[PDB]
């Protein structure tokens, strides 16, 4: 019942240029943004006018925006969460407000995979996945059945390259 | 060095 597709907006050259000029003049759209740096790439999720992502990918960097570089409005190293004021065009999603344990993890590759809520910040995968299928999907949203944000994907628990559960930042903090 | 949007994902 929840479905997603991706749309690319830049390649390497544009990406490197934009990092130095801190000025992304492309159209913004969508609920989840595919973010990149020099070293690594990952996701951001817009909730209540704020692009949220993970510190272990974004660090304390600005987000290249239309008017110029955007400072982080929120920065927590421990809980591995950072937020920028969302640029104009982003479609801001909304928190859960229902408590369903039936979750959906949206990946980097616009794949929606079933997740069982187990703890306050934990959920198990119903079908184990290769770790490479999940890599780069940090900051991707965990959705409730009606497609509201339960949390943001942070880390996975693995055994020999196959992930059997996910840890996420719960939405309440945001 | 700024983080850059290199794509988006649209949900429904
Ligand atoms: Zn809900």
């Amino acid at each position: 019942p929840i479905t997603a597709y991706s749309q690319q907006t830049r390649g390497l050259l544009g990406c490197i240029i934009t990092s130095l000029t801190g000025r992304d003049k492309n159209q913004v759209d969508g609920e989840v943004q595919v973010l990149s740096t020099a070293t690594q790439s990952f996701l951001a999720t817009c909730v209540n006018g704020v692009c949220w992502t993970v510190y272990h990918g974004a660090g304390s960097k600005t987000l290249a925006g239309p008017k110029g570089p955007i400072t982080q409005m929120y920065t927590n190293v421990d809980q591995d969460l950072v937020g920028w004021p969302a640029p104009p065009g982003a479609r801001s999603m909304t928190p859960c407000t229902c408590g369903s344990s039936d979750l959906y993890l949206v990946t980097r590759h616009a794949d929606v995979i079933p997740v069982r809520r187990r703890g306050d910040s934990r959920g198990s995968l119903l079908s184990p996945r290769p770790v490479s299928y999940l890599k780069g999907s940090s900051g991707g949203p965990l959705l409730c059945p009606s497609g509201h944000v339960v949390g943001i994907f942070r880390a996975a628990v693995c055994t020999r390259g196959v992930a059997k559960a996910v840890d996420f930042i719960p939405v309440e903090s945001m | 060095g700024s983080v850059v949007i290199v794509g988006r994902i649209i949900l429904s």
